[PDB]
């Protein structure tokens, strides 16, 4: 289920999705609270926009 | 033959009746007999499972104690969402609707479920929860309230 429609917001605002994920990651890096398990198992799906494929294959082989 | 323990559940051991939506008798008595047996309803049960009505019951009737709708939402992939409608009175439990709808969290399925919650004048909605999903109640509640 899609709680927040990235494509529609991307089209209306004029911001690409790759920058929306950056806006989320910078706010994660500054926050004082500890993370919980559901947050931790959903971070690779956001970080995957940064990686080259030869790096993502290493991440998969590690996982 | 393992016939006495192979299947725990038999249709012989329940009462079938055309109950009234507002009042019901306060007690019943069970005896399967040729006078009480049904013969027209379709029967998928294994051989010898015969649908029977009650034999005798009280003449005193009153309104039911509690009324529940139960939902099993669809998981991953395609399957039907299950639901059931039950009331209770004293030791007896009454079953009045069971069925399913096919789909996901689309507006048609949730609209139909809200209308079904309206139709029987139910009192509480109950559903199962797993894995810390946390979605279905928050999704469903703003759609239910207008009905």
């Amino acid at each position: 289920y899609e709680i927040f429609p990235f494509s529609l917001a991307s089209r209306l605002s004029g911001i690409s999705e790759k920058e929306i994920f950056g806006i989320t990651l910078e706010a994660i890096a500054e926050s004082p609270e500890p993370a919980n398990s559901d947050r931790l198992f959903s971070l690779p799906g956001l970080l995957v926009s940064k990686l080259e494929s030869n790096e993502a294959l290493d991440v998969l082989s590690y996982a | 033959l393992s016939d006495a323990e192979k299947y725990p559940l038999r249709l012989r051991d329940a009462i079938v009746c055309a109950v009234d939506p507002e009042r019901a008798p306060l007690s019943y008595q069970w005896l399967p007999n040729r006078q009480n047996r049904n013969e027209e309803l379709p029967n998928v049960g294994l051989k010898g499972d015969d649908i029977h009505a009650f034999h005798t019951c009280s003449s005193r009737t009153a309104e039911y104690q509690s009324k529940i709708l139960v939902i099993d939402p669809s998981g991953r992939g395609k399957d039907e969402t299950g639901y059931a409608v039950l009331y209770s009175l004293n030791g007896y439990i009454y079953l009045m609707e069971v069925g399913g709808f096919r789909g996901g969290y689309d507006d048609a399925t949730l609209e139909k479920l809200a209308k079904k919650a309206k139709q029987w004048k139910v009192q509480t909605v109950v559903h199962e929860s797993n894995f810390g999903d946390g979605m279905f109640g928050k999704i469903f509640s703003p759609i239910l309230l207008k009905h």
